[PDB]
C-alpha cells in the first residue's frame, strides 16, 4: 500500500537533523 | 682552453641548441661571466610571431662546452 | 572448416542474384562480366559482397600480404630516395635553399638509384650510418 | 576585500576577476596561503567525509522519491510492461497538452518515467513493498548524519589526527582491503543468502523473522563438518517462476552458470558463491602487510628489492614519491577507477544481473552510456593529476634513476612512436571507409573493402561459440579445457551459443573497422594527455616551465607564439578527443544494439561499411520519433526530450563563443560599455564595486570547454533516450 | 604586480628596456659583461606583464623574465 | 531571438494560444504589406504607362509556364 | 498543479521555496561576504 | 633560359609534376584494368 | 590587367564547354522537357554514373548556372 502523510513529515523531521549536522560541519570547514 | 674554429657541443640544458654542435666565433679577455660565442647554423625560436628566422648566435662559459674539433 | 558463416560467392544465392547486374566502371560493356567473374572466387557474406581475411593463411594471400609487401617497397624506395637526397644535399653550403628549390640532376639520379633501397638499407644499418647516438641529438630538458 | 580569504593575491583584486578565481581555486587546498601539510591532510579527510555524505543522502532521496511517486509495488505484478516512475512532475508553467501527455505510465498526474534501472535493482535484491524502501531511504538518512557529525569530530582540535597516522600504508590497505572489501563483500553474500535467494524463491523474510528460518533446511553443520556440497545440492529449476515457489530448489550456493531461463540474468545463487568466494581471497589479501606484529610484507622493501639490470634503478624509492605526494596517489585511484568502470559498463551490458533488466532496452543502454562517459572522465582525470603530480610533487634528485625519472629520459621516443601509431591508424581508416563512401556511391558497392574481424571471432569460439566453426577450446569438444566436468560449462555453453542475448554477439566487417576506429581515438586522446604530462615540466620551447606553475595563460607572442602551452591547455585539448571518442564508441554499441533488438541485425550488418550508412540509417533515420515530440498539431511524452536534445544543440555551439574569440576584443567592447553606464544620467547613481572586466584567458578556455561537455552530453542523452523509448518502450 | 628579473646571462643589449612600454626597465652599470651593463627593474609595480621585454631578449632563452601575479589597478591596464 | 526560444517553449508545454503565430498572439509587417499594397496599385494611377506591376511578388495574378509556377505574390 | 501521492500540498509550497526563496537567499548572502571590505 | 629552368624546379612546380604523372599512372591503369580488389 | 585576363579565360571556357559538351541544340527544341547539361564526365571508375539522363538522349552533368537561359536571351 503506499505511504502515509505522516510518514512523509516524519521523514523531514528525520532530514531536518543532517542538515544541522551538515551546517555545523562546513562551518568547521570553513574555518 | 677553446678558439676560433672549433666544433662544440653546448651543455647549457636550458639553451635551444642542448646537444647541437656550434662554431666558436671568438673569446675575450677574462672579467667577464660568459667570454665564449657560439655560432649554430640551425636557428632557435627568438622572434615575433610570424617572424622568418631566429637567432644563430650565443654566450657560452668554457664549462657549458666540449671539444669536439 | 574456418568460417562456417561464410560462403563462396560462387555459391552465394544473394551475389548470384545480384551479379546480373553489376554496373561497368569504364566505357568497356564487359567491365561488368569480368567483375563477377573475378569476384567468384571469393568468400562472400549474407550480403553477396566478398570479404577479405588477413589471419596471413597463404589461401587468402592475395586479399592482404601480396598488396602488402606492394605497398612496402614502394613506400621504402619513396623514404630512401628522399633521405638519400636529403644527406646528399646537407653539405651543400646552402641546403635550406635546395629544398624549396630542387636540383634536378640529383634528385633524378637519387631516383634512379633507389630501387635497391632494401641491401643498402640493410648494408647501412650494419654500418651504423643508418642512427645516430642520443648523445649526438638535440634533446629538450626533462 | 574579505574573499576569498585563502588567498591574499586574489582578494585585492579590484576586479570581477576575484570572484571568479575564488570559486576557481577555493578546492585547491594545496596552494592556500600558510597552508602546512597536517592541516591539508585533515582538511582533506573532512572534505571526503563530506563527498561520502552526500553519496548517502542522493541514495536515500533516489529510494524516498521512487517510494513516495513511483509504482514500485504495481512494477514488480508486471516488471515486462509496466514502466518504472521516476519522480513526480510539479511545473506550474506547463500546459493542458503537457498534462495530458505526461500522464504516463498509468498514473493520475504528470510524471517521469525512470530509466536509471533502479527497480530491478531493488525488486533483485528482495525489496517487494514501498514500506521497505522507506525504512532504506531513513535508514541512508540517519547514515548520511552519521557521517557529517563524524567528518566534524576528526575536525576539532583534540581529535585531529596526526600526519604519521595519514601515511600508514600497511595498516590502511590491510585494514580496507580484509575489511573495507573482504568484509563488506561477506555481508552482501550473507544478505543474499539470509535474504534476496529467499525473496526470490516466494519467501517473505524481514528483520522480524530472519532470526528464525535458516536459509538451508541443514545450518551451519555441513558448513563446519566439511559437507559443503550440500548446499549446492537441488538448485533451482529452468521453470523456475521468478518471485514464486514455482520449480525453485532449496540450493544457496550454485555455481549453474549461464542466465536464468525467464528473467535472462544471472543466477542468484552464482552471485552468492561469487561474492563469497571474492571475500575469502580479498581476506586472506588483506593480511599481507605487516602493521606491529613482525609479520608481513613492508612496501619498501618490496620496492627497493625489485631492482632491474635493463632499468638501472628498478623501483627504487618509489614508496617514498607515492607516500609524499598525494597527486601520485589520486592519479592512481581514478586511472583505477575509470578501467574498472568501462569493465562495469562491458560487463554488465553483456552479462545482466537484475530481474527483466535485459528486456528494458533504455534503461540498458543509459547505464552503458552513463558508465562508460564516467569512466571517460576518470580516465582523463588520471592523468590531468599526473602532470600536477609532475609540476609539482616530483624530485629529480629522489627518484634519480629510478622507473618513473626514465621516463623523461626516453619521453621523445615515447611520443614520436604515438604519434606514428595514431596517425598509421588515422590514416589507413579514414582511407577505407571513405574508399567504401565513394565506391556505394557510384552505385557499385561490391568493391567494398570488407575485412573479417578474424582475431575476435577466434577469442569469441575459445569462450565456445560455434557459429563461426572455428572449433577452438571450448568450441572444439575434445580439447582438455572443454572436457574438465567444469560445473559452469554446460549453462554457459548454452547461454553463449544463443543469439538470443548481448552475451558475445556476433560481429562483422563494419565491427572491425569500428573497433579500429576507437582504438584510434584511444591511442590519440592518450597521445596529448602523455605528452602533456611529460611536457609539463618543461620542453624546448619554454626549458623553465616548472617556475610557472600548471595552469598559466601563455608566455606571449615571443619566440614564435606560445598560445596553449601550459599541461592545463594539454588537458583542455584531450578533453575534446575523449568526448569524440566516446560519441564513436557510444554510436556503435546503440546501433549495434538497436539492430539486435529490432531483429534487423542486417541493417547494420550492411549500411555500417560507409559512413553514409551511419548518417541516415542511425541519425536522420531515427530522429523522426524524437524530433516530432511537439508538433503544430499537438505533444506527446516525448517532447521534454526534444527539448533537451534543442537546448544541447544550444549550449554546444554556445560553447564556440569562448573557444573561438578570444579576450581583448571582449575587453574593448567592455571599456566601451562601461564609458556609456558612466555618462548615463540616473543611471551613474548606481555604480558597480569590482570594475567589470573580460574574463581571463584560462577562464575563458574552461567556461567554453564546459559549455561545449554539456551540451554534448545532453544532446546524445535525450537523442538515446528519446529513441529508444519511442522505438520500444 | 608582476615580478620581473634579471639573470646574469643578459650582454648590456638594451633591448629590454627600450622595448618596454611602462618605462619599468633601466640600465644600470655591471662588469660580469663586455658592455659593462646590465638590466634592472626597479618599477615593477608599473609592470602589466605584456613581455616586450621578453620578446626583446636575444640570449638564449632569457636573460630576462616576467613572471605573473596579484593583479593590481595598475598591472591590469584599466583605465576606468 | 527570444521569440523564437519562447515560441518554442510555449509549443512544447502544450500552450499553443501563447504563441507569437497568426493564429494566437500576432506581429503583423503591417508596413510590408501597406508598401506592398501600394506597389501593385502603381500601374492604375501611380505610373499611368505600366500595363503590369513591376513584379508579381507584391501581388496580383500568378504567372505559371507549363505546369509549374513562374512568380506568384508572397504574402 | 496536483497528484494523488500522498502529502500533495507539499510540492506547492516546497517547490517555491527552492526555486524562489532559497535562491534568492543565498545569492543575497554570497553577493554580501563576497563584497565586504577588509579583513582580507 | 637560366631563370626559367630555376623556375621550373621550384617546390611547388615540381610537386605538382610528381602529383600529375602518378596520377596519369593510376587512371591508365584503373581504365584498362578496373575492378582489381586483390591480386588472385 | 591580370585578373581581367583570368576572367576572359573563364568565360571562354564556359562559352566552349556550353558548345561542344552541351545539349544546347538540343535544349533549345524543347526548353521544357530537356534539363540543362554542359559537363560530361569520363567513365573511369564509375563516375560514369554521374553522366544522367537529362532528356532527349543526352547524358551529362545538369548545370544550374542558367548559361542557357542568358544564351537564348541573347538570340
Ligand atoms: C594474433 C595475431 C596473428 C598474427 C600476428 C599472425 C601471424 C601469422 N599467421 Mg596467423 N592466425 C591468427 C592470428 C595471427 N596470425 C588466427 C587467430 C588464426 C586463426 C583464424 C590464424 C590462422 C593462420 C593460418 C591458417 C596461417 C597463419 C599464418 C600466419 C603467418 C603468415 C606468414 C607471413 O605472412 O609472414 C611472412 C612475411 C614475409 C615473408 C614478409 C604469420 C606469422 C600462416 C602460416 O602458417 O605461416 C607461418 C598460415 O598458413 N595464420
Ligand atoms: C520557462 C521554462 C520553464 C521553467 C521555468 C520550468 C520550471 C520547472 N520545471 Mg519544467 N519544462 C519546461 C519549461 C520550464 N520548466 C519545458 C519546455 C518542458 C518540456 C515539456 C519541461 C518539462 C519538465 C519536466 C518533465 C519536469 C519539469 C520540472 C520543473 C521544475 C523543477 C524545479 C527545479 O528544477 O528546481 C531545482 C532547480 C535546479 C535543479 C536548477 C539548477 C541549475 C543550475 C545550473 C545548478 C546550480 C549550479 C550552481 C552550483 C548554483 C549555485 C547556487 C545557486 C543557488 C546560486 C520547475 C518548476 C520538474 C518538476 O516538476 O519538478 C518536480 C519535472 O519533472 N519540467
Ligand atoms: C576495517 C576498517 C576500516 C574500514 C571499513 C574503512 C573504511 C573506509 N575508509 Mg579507512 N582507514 C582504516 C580502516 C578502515 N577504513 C585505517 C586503519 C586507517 C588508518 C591507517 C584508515 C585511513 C583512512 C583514510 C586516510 C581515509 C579512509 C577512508 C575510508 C572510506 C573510503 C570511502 C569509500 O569509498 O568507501 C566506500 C567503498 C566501498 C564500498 C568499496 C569500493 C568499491 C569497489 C571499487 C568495488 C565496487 C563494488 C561493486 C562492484 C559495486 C557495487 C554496485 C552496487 C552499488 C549496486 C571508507 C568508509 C577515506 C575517507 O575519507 O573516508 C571517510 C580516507 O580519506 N580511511
Ligand atoms: C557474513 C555475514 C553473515 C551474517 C552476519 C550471518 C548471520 C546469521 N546466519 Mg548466516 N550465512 C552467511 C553469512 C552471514 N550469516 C553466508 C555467507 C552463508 C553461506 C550460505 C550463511 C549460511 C547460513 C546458514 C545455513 C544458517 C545461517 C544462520 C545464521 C544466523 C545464526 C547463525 C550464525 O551466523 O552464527 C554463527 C555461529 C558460529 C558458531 C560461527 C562461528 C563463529 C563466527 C566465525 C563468529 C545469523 C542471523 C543460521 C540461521 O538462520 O539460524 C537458525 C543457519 O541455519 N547462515
Ligand atoms: C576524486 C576526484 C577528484 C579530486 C578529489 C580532485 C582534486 C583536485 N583537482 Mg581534479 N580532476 C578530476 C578528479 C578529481 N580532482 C577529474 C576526473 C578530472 C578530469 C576532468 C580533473 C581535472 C582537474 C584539472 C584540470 C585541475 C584539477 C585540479 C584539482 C585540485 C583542486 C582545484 C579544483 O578542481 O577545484 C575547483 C573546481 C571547479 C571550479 C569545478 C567547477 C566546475 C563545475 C563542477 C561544472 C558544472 C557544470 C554545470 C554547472 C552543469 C550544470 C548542468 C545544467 C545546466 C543542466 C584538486 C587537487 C586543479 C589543479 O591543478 O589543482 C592544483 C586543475 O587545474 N583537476
Ligand atoms: C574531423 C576533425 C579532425 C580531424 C580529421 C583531425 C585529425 C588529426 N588530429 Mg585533431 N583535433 C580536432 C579535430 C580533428 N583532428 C579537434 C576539434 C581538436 C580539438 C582542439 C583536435 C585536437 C588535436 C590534438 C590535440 C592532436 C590532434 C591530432 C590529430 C592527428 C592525429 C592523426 C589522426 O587521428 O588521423 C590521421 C590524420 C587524419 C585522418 C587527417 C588527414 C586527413 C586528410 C584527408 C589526409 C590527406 C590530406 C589531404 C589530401 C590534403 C589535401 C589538402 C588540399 C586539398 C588543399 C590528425 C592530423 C594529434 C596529432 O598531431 O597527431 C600526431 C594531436 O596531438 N588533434
Ligand atoms: C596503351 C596505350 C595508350 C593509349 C592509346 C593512350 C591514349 C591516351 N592517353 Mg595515355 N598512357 C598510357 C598508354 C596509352 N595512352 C600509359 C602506359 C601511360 C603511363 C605513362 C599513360 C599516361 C597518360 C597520361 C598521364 C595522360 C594520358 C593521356 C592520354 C590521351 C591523350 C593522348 C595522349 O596519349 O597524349 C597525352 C599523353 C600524356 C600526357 C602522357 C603519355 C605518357 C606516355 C604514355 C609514356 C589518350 C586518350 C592524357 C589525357 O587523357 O589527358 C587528360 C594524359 O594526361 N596518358
Ligand atoms: C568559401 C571561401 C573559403 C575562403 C574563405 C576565406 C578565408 C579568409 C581569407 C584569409 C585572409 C586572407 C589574407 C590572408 C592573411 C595574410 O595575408 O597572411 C596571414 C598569414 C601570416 O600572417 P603573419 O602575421 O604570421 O605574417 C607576418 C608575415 O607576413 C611577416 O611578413 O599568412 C597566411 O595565412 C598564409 C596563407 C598562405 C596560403 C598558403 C597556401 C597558398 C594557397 C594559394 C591558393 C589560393 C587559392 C587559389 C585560387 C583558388
Ligand atoms: C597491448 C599493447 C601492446 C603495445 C603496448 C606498448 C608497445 C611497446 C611496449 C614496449 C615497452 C618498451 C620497451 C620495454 C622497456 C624495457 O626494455 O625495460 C627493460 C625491462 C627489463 O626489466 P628488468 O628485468 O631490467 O627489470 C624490470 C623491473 O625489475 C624494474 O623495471 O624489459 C621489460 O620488462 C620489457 C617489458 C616491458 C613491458
Ligand atoms: C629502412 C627505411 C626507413 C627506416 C626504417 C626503420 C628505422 C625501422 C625501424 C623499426 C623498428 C625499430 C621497429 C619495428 C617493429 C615492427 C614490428 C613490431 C612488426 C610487427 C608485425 C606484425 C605484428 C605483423 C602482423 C601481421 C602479419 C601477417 C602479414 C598477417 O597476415 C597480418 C598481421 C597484421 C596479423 C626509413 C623510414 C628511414 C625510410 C624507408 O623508406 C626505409
Ligand atoms: C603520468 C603519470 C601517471 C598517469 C598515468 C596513468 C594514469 C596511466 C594509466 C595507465 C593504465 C590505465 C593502464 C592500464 C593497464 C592495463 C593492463 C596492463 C591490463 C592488463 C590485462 C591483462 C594482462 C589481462 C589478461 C587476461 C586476459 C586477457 C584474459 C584472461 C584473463 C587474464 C586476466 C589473464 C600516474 C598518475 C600514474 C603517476 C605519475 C605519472
Amino acid at each position: 500500500m503506499a505511504l502515509s502523510d505522516t510518514q512523509i513529515l516524519a521523514a523531514l523531521v528525520v532530514a531536518l537533523l543532517p542538515a544541522f549536522l551538515a551546517f555545523r560541519l562546513s562551518t568547521e570547514l570553513y574555518k | 682552453a677553446l678558439n676560433r674554429g672549433d666544433k662544440v657541443r653546448i651543455k647549457r640544458t636550458e639553451s635551444y641548441w642542448y646537444g647541437d654542435v656550434g662554431t666558436v666565433a671568438s673569446v675575450e679577455k677574462s672579467g667577464i661571466l660568459y667570454p665564449v660565442i657560439v655560432r649554430f647554423d640551425r636557428v632557435n625560436y627568438n622572434g615575433f610571431s610570424g617572424s622568418a628566422s631566429g637567432v644563430n648566435t650565443n654566450n657560452f662559459a668554457e664549462n657549458e662546452l666540449e671539444l669536439v674539433q | 572448416d574456418d568460417f562456417a558463416n561464410l560462403t563462396p560467392c560462387s555459391e552465394n544465392p544473394a551475389y548470384l542474384a545480384k551479379s546480373k547486374n553489376f554496373l561497368n566502371t569504364t566505357n568497356d560493356p564487359n567491365s561488368g562480366k569480368i567483375r563477377a567473374e573475378r569476384y567468384a572466387s571469393a568468400l562472400c557474406g549474407p550480403e553477396g559482397y566478398p570479404h577479405l581475411i588477413v589471419d596471413g593463411r597463404f589461401t587468402h594471400a592475395g586479399d592482404f600480404l601480396i598488396p602488402s609487401i606492394l605497398f612496402l617497397y614502394i613506400a621504402g624506395w619513396i623514404g630512401w630516395v628522399g633521405r638519400s637526397y636529403l644527406i646528399e644535399i646537407r653539405e651543400s653550403k646552402n641546403p635550406e635553399m635546395q629544398e624549396v628549390v630542387i636540383n634536378v640532376p640529383l634528385a633524378i639520379k637519387k631516383m634512379l638509384g633507389g630501387f635497391l633501397w632494401p641491401l643498402a638499407a640493410v648494408g647501412e644499418y650494419t654500418s651504423g650510418k643508418l642512427v645516430m647516438k642520443d648523445s649526438e641529438i638535440p634533446t629538450s630538458p626533462r | 576585500t574579505k574573499f576569498p580569504k585563502f588567498s591574499q593575491d586574489l582578494a585585492q583584486d579590484p576586479t570581477t576577476r576575484r570572484i571568479w578565481y575564488g570559486i576557481a581555486t577555493a578546492h585547491d587546498f594545496e596552494t592556500h596561503d600558510g597552508m602546512t601539510e597536517e592541516n591539508l591532510y585533515q582538511k582533506i579527510f573532512a572534505s571526503h567525509f563530506g563527498h561520502i555524505a552526500i553519496i548517502f543522502l542522493w541514495t536515500s532521496g533516489t529510494l524516498f522519491h521512487v517510494a513516495w511517486q513511483g509504482n514500485f509495488e504495481q512494477w514488480i505484478k508486471d516488471p515486462l510492461n509496466i514502466r518504472p516512475i521516476a519522480h513526480a512532475i510539479w511545473d506550474p508553467h506547463f500546459g493542458e497538452g503537457a498534462v495530458n501527455a505526461f500522464t504516463q505510465a498509468g498514473a493520475s498526474n504528470p510524471v517521469n518515467i525512470a530509466y536509471s534501472g533502479v527497480y530491478h535493482w531493488f525488486y533483485t535484491i528482495g525489496m517487494t513493498t514501498n514500506q521497505e524502501l522507506y525504512s532504506g531511504a531513513v535508514f541512508l538518512l540517519v547514515l548520511a548524519s552519521l557521517f557529517l557529525f563524524a567528518g566534524w569530530l576528526h575536525l576539532q582540535p583534540k581529535f585531529r589526527p596526526s600526519l604519521a597516522w595519514f601515511k600508514n600504508a600497511e595498516s590502511r590497505l590491510n585494514h580496507h582491503l580484509a575489511g573495507l572489501f573482504g568484509v563488506s563483500s561477506l555481508a552482501w553474500a550473507g544478505h543474499l543468502v539470509h535474504v534476496a535467494i529467499p525473496e526470490a524463491r516466494g519467501q517473505h523474510v524481514g528483520w522480524d523473522n530472519f532470526l528464525s528460518t535458516p536459509p538451508h533446511p541443514a545450518g551451519l553443520m555441513p558448513f563446519f563438518t566439511g559437507n559443503w556440497g550440500v548446499y549446492a545440492a537441488d538448485p533451482d529449476t529452468a521453470g523456475h517462476i521468478f518471485g514464486t515457489s514455482e520449480g525453485a530448489g532449496t540450493a544457496i550456493l550454485t555455481f549453474l552458470g549461464g542466465f536464468h531461463p525467464q528473467t535472462e540474468s544471472l543466477w542468484l545463487t552464482d552471485i552468492a558463491h561469487h561474492h563469497l568466494a571474492i571475500a575469502v581471497i580479498f581476506i586472506i589479501a588483506g593480511h599481507m602487510y605487516r602493521t606491529n606484529w613482525g609479520i608481513g610484507h613492508s612496501i619498501k622493501e618490496i620496492l627497493n628489492a625489485h631492482k632491474g639490470p635493463l632499468t638501472g634503478a628498478g623501483h627504487t624509492n618509489l614508496y617514498d614519491t607515492i607516500n609524499n605526494s598525494l597527486h601520485f596517489q589520486l592519479g592512481l585511484a581514478l586511472a583505477s577507477l575509470g578501467v574498472i568502470t568501462s569493465l562495469v559498463a562491458q560487463h554488465m551490458y553483456s552479462l545482466p544481473s537484475y530481474a527483466f533488466i535485459a528486456q528494458d532496452h533504455t534503461t540498458q543502454a543509459a547505464l552503458y552510456t552513463h558508465h562508460q562517459y564516467i569512466a571517460g572522465f576518470l580516465m582523463v582525470g588520471a592523468f590531468a593529476h599526473g602532470a600536477i603530480f609532475f609540476v609539482r610533487d616530483y624530485d629529480p634528485v629522489a627518484n634519480k634513476d629510478n622507473v618513473l625519472a626514465r621516463m623523461l629520459e626516453h619521453k621523445e621516443a615515447l611520443i614520436s612512436h604515438l604519434s606514428w601509431v595514431s596517425l598509421f591508424l588515422g590514416f589507413h581508416t579514414l582511407g577505407l571507409y571513405v574508399h567504401n563512401d565513394v565506391v556505394v556511391a557510384f552505385g557499385t558497392p561490391e568493391k567494398q573493402i570488407l575485412i573479417e574481424p578474424v582475431f575476435a571471432q577466434w577469442i569469441q569460439a575459445t569462450s565456445g561459440k560455434a557459429l563461426y566453426g572455428f572449433d577452438v577450446l571450448l568450441s572444439n569438444p575434445d580439447s582438455i579445457a572443454s572436457t574438465t566436468g567444469a560445473a559452469w560449462l554446460p549453462g554457459w555453453l548454452d547461454a553463449i551459443n544463443s543469439g538470443t542475448n548481448s552475451l558475445f554477439l556476433t560481429i562483422g566487417p563494419g565491427d572491425f573497422l569500428v573497433h579500429h576506429a576507437i582504438a584510434l581515438g584511444l591511442h590519440t586522446t592518450a597521445l596529448i594527455l602523455i605528452k602533456g604530462a611529460l611536457d609539463a615540466r618543461g620542453s624546448k620551447l619554454m626549458p623553465d616551465k616548472k617556475d610557472f606553475g600548471y595552469s598559466f595563460p601563455c608566455d606571449g607572442p615571443g619566440r614564435g607564439g606560445t598560445c596553449d602551452i601550459s599541461a592545463w591547455d594539454a588537458f583542455y585539448l584531450a578533453m575534446f578527443w575523449m568526448l569524440n571518442t566516446l560519441g564513436w564508441l557510444t554510436f556503435y554499441w546503440h546501433w549495434k544494439h538497436l539492430g539486435v533488438w529490432s531483429g534487423n541485425v542486417a541493417q547494420f550488418n550492411e549500411n555500417s561499411t560507409y559512413l553514409m550508412g551511419w548518417f541516415r540509417d542511425y541519425l536522420w533515420a531515427n530522429s523522426a520519433q524524437l524530433i516530432n515530440g511537439y508538433n503544430p498539431y499537438g505533444v506527446n511524452n516525448l517532447s521534454v526530450w526534444a527539448w533537451m536534445f534543442l537546448f544541447g544543440h544550444l549550449v554546444w555551439a554556445t560553447g564556440f563563443m569562448f573557444l573561438i574569440s578570444w579576450r581583448g576584443y571582449w575587453q574593448e567592447l567592455i571599456e566601451t560599455i562601461v564609458w556609456a553606464h558612466e555618462r548615463t544620467p540616473l543611471a551613474n547613481l548606481v555604480r558597480w564595486k569590482d570594475k567589470p572586466v573580460a574574463l581571463s584567458i584560462v577562464q575563458a578556455r574552461l567556461v567554453g570547454l564546459a559549455h561545449f561537455t554539456v551540451g554534448y552530453v545532453l544532446t546524445y542523452a535525450a537523442f538515446l533516450i528519446a529513441s529508444t523509448a519511442g522505438k520500444f518502450g | 604586480s608582476h615580478s620581473v628579473k634579471i639573470y646574469d646571462t643578459c650582454i648590456g643589449c638594451t633591448q629590454c628596456v627600450r622595448a618596454c612600454p611602462l618605462d619599468v626597465l633601466e640600465m644600470v652599470p655591471w662588469d660580469g659583461c663586455k658592455a659593462a651593463q646590465i638590466a634592472s627593474s626597479p618599477r615593477t609595480e608599473d609592470c602589466v606583464g605584456c613581455k616586450r621585454c621578453e620578446t626583446a631578449c636575444p640570449t638564449d632563452f632569457l636573460s630576462i623574465r616576467v613572471y605573473l601575479g596579484a593583479e593590481t589597478t595598475r598591472s591590469m591596464g584599466l583605465a576606468y | 531571438f527570444g521569440l523564437y526560444i519562447h515560441n518554442d517553449t510555449m509549443r512544447a508545454l502544450g500552450r499553443p494560444q501563447d504563441m507569437f503565430s497568426d493564429t494566437a498572439i500576432q506581429l503583423q509587417p503591417i508596413f510590408a504589406q501597406w508598401v506592398q499594397h501600394l506597389h501593385t496599385l502603381a500601374p492604375g494611377a501611380t505610373a499611368p504607362n505600366a500595363l503590369a506591376t513591376a513584379s508579381y511578388a507584391f501581388g496580383g495574378e500568378t504567372i505559371a509556364v507549363a505546369g509549374k509556377v513562374a512568380m506568384m505574390p508572397i504574402t | 498543479m496536483d497528484g494523488s501521492y500522498a502529502a500533495s500540498y507539499l510540492p506547492w509550497i516546497l517547490i517555491p521555496m527552492v526555486g524562489w526563496l532559497f535562491p534568492a537567499v543565498t545569492m543575497g548572502l554570497l553577493f554580501i561576504h563576497i563584497e565586504s571590505e577588509g579583513e582580507g | 633560359m637560366d631563370g626559367l629552368k630555376s623556375f621550373l624546379s621550384t617546390a611547388p612546380v615540381m610537386i605538382m609534376a610528381l602529383l600529375t604523372f602518378t596520377a596519369g599512372i593510376l587512371i591508365e591503369f584503373n581504365r584498362f584494368y578496373p575492378d582489381l580488389l586483390f591480386h588472385p | 590587367f591580370g585578373h581581367l585576363a583570368v576572367v576572359f579565360v573563364w568565360l571562354s571556357g564556359m562559352y566552349f564547354h556550353g558548345a561542344k559538351f552541351s545539349n544546347y541544340e538540343g535544349w533549345l527544341a524543347d526548353p521544357t522537357h530537356i534539363k540543362p547539361s554542359a559537363q560530361v564526365v569520363w567513365p573511369i571508375v564509375g563516375q560514369g554514373i554521374l553522366n544522367g539522363d537529362v532528356g532527349g538522349g543526352f547524358h551529362g552533368i545538369q548545370i544550374t548556372s542558367g548559361l542557357f537561359y542568358l544564351w537564348r536571351a541573347s538570340g
